[PDB]
């Protein structure tokens, strides 16, 4: 999910916005 | 855009800046 | 435009907090 | 929506917690 | 109601900062 | 409600929001 | 106080409300 | 009060000190 | 005054975000 | 400036990133 | 003013609010 | 730079200042 991946780790724009509508 | 964790609050934010018109799901931890 | 942009942002916020573990849709189109 | 019930008037966290899930 | 409501956010949030250890109340009723 | 560290501003910000028309004093470190 | 119980420790929403006046 | 202070009009960090405490 | 002060703020923490290391300059007088 | 293109209608993250450096 | 680690976002916020009108200039990491 | 002397360590408002226009 979101937390493990952009929290946890780091993350770029493009890996954030797979959790756009 | 940043190289940073993004947690709680600012990763919804994020998220909402982000995604814009189209809006976003949040399913916090998974 | 800025004035509902700038209270979407709280609104998020906000529900980040009321709702936890539950999460939370934000749409509206 | 969430938008026109809430930032017209203010929507309290009982208010809020109906859009959760 | 909202853009005072959306105000007093960001009140509270400078407040934390410029307070510190102080501390603050925040009413008024 | 999350179950979370709120902390510094985050604190703030959740009892501003949490407490509504009541208000709140905030003593920050006790 | 708040912090020591909210911020060190995780606190509930009941909990929470106590700092409110 | 701080509200009809400063969300009318800017208030800078030293006009919010004056609610501190 | 305020609501261009609000926005501010909320300008400032996107840039923050849009930016990265990059970072900005925060001006316009 | 950026105050006046986005706080009269909405920045998107590509329009904010002109500000960037 | 508070003795505590200013960091991200909340650095941000703390320079915008403490130089008002001159405004600032963020670096990020040097 | 303003990370190094007010993240990694703690700044006062007057080391703040320096990094306003
Ligand atoms: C109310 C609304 C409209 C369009 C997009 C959104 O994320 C929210
Ligand atoms: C918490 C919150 C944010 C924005 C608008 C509201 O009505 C309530
Ligand atoms: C100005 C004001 C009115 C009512 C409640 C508050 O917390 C603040
Ligand atoms: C810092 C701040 C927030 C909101 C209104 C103000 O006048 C000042
Ligand atoms: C992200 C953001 C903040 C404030 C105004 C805008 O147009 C966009
Ligand atoms: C647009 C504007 C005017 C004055 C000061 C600022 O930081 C920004
Ligand atoms: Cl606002
Ligand atoms: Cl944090
Ligand atoms: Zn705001
Ligand atoms: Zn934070």
């Amino acid at each position: 999910g979101i937390v493990e991946q952009c929290c946890t780790s780091i993350c770029s724009l493009y890996q954030l916005e797979n959790y756009c509508n | 855009f940043v190289n940073q964790h993004l947690c709680g609050s600012h990763l919804v934010e994020a998220l909402y800046l982000v995604c814009g018109e189209r809006g976003f799901f949040y399913t916090d931890k998974t």
